């Protein structure tokens, strides 16, 4: 919660998705991406339960 | 000979002129512009005093005792939330069109004539909801507290309101004088007793109440009242001059034919049925919000100033994906402030015509 | 003197604070973020030798 953000590689569009209407600005911020697990075996492993 | 040179070869250059014999006059709106003042922030804030601190007076030795003090108050308008909108379809190959066989100087900029029949249609809405605006924002008080909001209609609606936020019923000095017939909404016939009672219950209150006193007191009035009831009284407009011909003015004259002991008698046709506004053009103002910060980029906006024969109007190409059109709107938000309302108007609601 | 200087009329200045402290603590994201694979395809294929 402390240290510097740390400009990602995830690049966001902020499409200034504006209108022909002059008095809204309307920006949007969108990202998409996919997480892949090569590997699925290799990549996730889970310890599902744990009491806390 | 006539039959060599047809009409359909015949393009006969005509004069550039338009004939646009529509709102000769923009009384109220012209006596404002010229003094709007355009902020960036949509809130209108400014200071009304309320009370005066009684005075008190010791001997040259005598005891400091303390002495109570004025009150002054936020009044808070708004530059509403409501334009004067007006939307136009041209299209693109009838501007590039008309850029080429317009023959009149309007019609070769038919994007310019519509914007200024378009100024013309507006500053006459504007004039009309200058009076009677009552400020809820409903595309007939557009947005505009007018002059029949901004003081009251009736006597009793000076007070039991509220106005910039100050209540005219805890503050009679944020109230008007509007002031009329002995049984209230009878119109009677404006004696010359009413009007003087006008102006000196105006003075009783401290407000400029003679001809001039470089606060610009003017009389709006219905282009009826001024010549049916304001020409037979008071007679001519020589023996109403003030008591030296001072010249009236240069943004005040072209508005006034007629004087009231001095006083200039603003005449708008636009000024509501018989009633009359002893205004004070000084202590009123209209504001308007600046969005100067508007995608520089885009060359969508321009903000061409009003013309009423600064006020800007915001002109923007309000275009869809359509490549062939173009759909301009000339929007325009004003407030019509009334810096304090004991002084900025009065009524004489009750007159017959 | 108070009835001078109305609070609406004073309008005082601030801090310039913001207090904005909300969790924003991404490791998921913190860790695989330094090399997200920002492909020119929509479609991200790879060989999982399974048997």
């Amino acid at each position: 919660t402390g240290d510097t953000p740390s400009e990602s590689t995830l690049w966001v569009r902020l499409a200034d998705v504006s209108d022909e209407h002059p008095d809204l600005l309307k920006f949007e911020l969108s990202v998409a991406l996919q997480l892949v697990a090569f590997d699925l075996i290799d990549s996730i492993s889970v310890i599902r339960d744990i009491t806390q | 000979l006539t039959n060599l040179t047809p009409t359909e070869l015949l393009a006969n250059k005509a004069v550039d002129y338009l004939a646009n014999s529509f709102l000769v006059e923009t009384p109220m709106l012209g006596l404002l512009a010229n003094r709007v003042i355009n902020q960036k922030q949509k809130a209108i804030e400014w200071g009304a005093k309320v009370a005066q601190g009684v005075v008190g007076g010791r001997t040259r030795t005598g005891a400091l005792a303390n002495d109570t003090q004025g009150t002054i108050k936020g009044a808070s308008l708004s530059v509403p939330d409501y334009y004067i909108k007006h939307q136009f379809d041209v299209g693109k190959d009838e501007i590039v069109n008309s850029d080429a066989t317009g023959k009149i100087s309007a019609v070769r900029d038919p994007v310019g004539t519509a914007i200024a029949d378009a100024f013309d249609v507006l500053s006459k809405k504007i004039n009309s909801v200058l009076y009677t605006a009552s400020g809820v924002a409903d595309a007939t008080n557009y947005g505009i507290f007018g002059l029949d909001a901004a003081a009251g209609t009736t006597v009793a609606n000076s007070a039991t309101g509220t106005y910039a936020g100050i209540s005219k019923v805890t503050f009679p000095r944020w109230r008007s004088i509007i002031q009329g017939g002995a049984v209230p909404g009878t119109n009677e016939a404006l004696t010359i007793a009413r009007m003087t009672a006008m102006l000196r219950a105006r003075r009783t209150a401290g407000v400029t109440y003679k001809g001039n006193q470089n606060q610009r007191l003017v009389i709006l009035t219905s282009d009826n009242i001024e010549n049916d009831v304001l020409r037979p009284l008071y007679g001519t407009v020589v023996d109403n001059q003030n008591v030296d011909f001072t010249r009236l003015d240069k943004d005040l004259l072209p508005y006034v034919n007629y004087m009231v002991k001095g006083i200039p008698v603003v005449s708008d046709i636009d000024c509501p049925a018989n009633k009359m506004y002893l205004l004070n053009l000084d202590k009123l103002a209209i504001y308007s919000f600046d969005q100067s910060d508007a995608d520089q980029s885009n060359g969508k906006i321009t903000y061409i100033p009003l013309r009423y024969v600064t006020l800007w109007v915001r002109l923007a190409d309000v275009s869809d994906e359509h490549p062939d059109l173009l759909k301009f709107e000339l929007s325009v938000a004003l407030q019509l402030v009334a810096f304090d309302l004991i002084d900025s108007i009065s009524v004489i609601r009750d007159i017959t015509q």
